[PDB]
């Protein structure tokens, strides 16, 4: 069960390691509308959270 | 004038833009970054299937 639009759900993901290779096909990402970061060079940055 | 046609399945494409990893790209076949051209993509289910 997901999340209503007034009351989404919030969660904060720390200490693990950012592998989005297995998000690729699983998880299909239809959109590509990520601007302020490149999705395709997402593994080289490290995000404080 | 070169005309590189061939079929994928349906799930990626909008992948084939130039300079993108995928695997139905990167391991068949990859478009570089400074390419000038046209892409042309269509559903073909019946004629094949």
């Amino acid at each position: 069960r997901f999340a209503s639009v007034y009351a989404w759900n919030r969660k904060r993901i720390s200490n693990c390691v950012a592998d989005y290779s297995v998000l690729y096909n699983l998880a299909p990402f239809f959109t590509f509308k990520c601007y302020g970061v490149s999705p395709t060079k997402l593994n080289d940055l490290c995000f404080t959270n | 004038v070169y005309a590189d046609s061939f079929v994928i399945r349906g799930d990626e494409v909008r992948q084939i833009a130039p300079g993108q990893t995928g695997n139905i790209a990167d391991y068949n076949y990859k478009l570089p970054d400074d390419f000038t051209g046209c892409v042309i993509a269509w559903n073909s289910n019946k004629l094949d299937s």
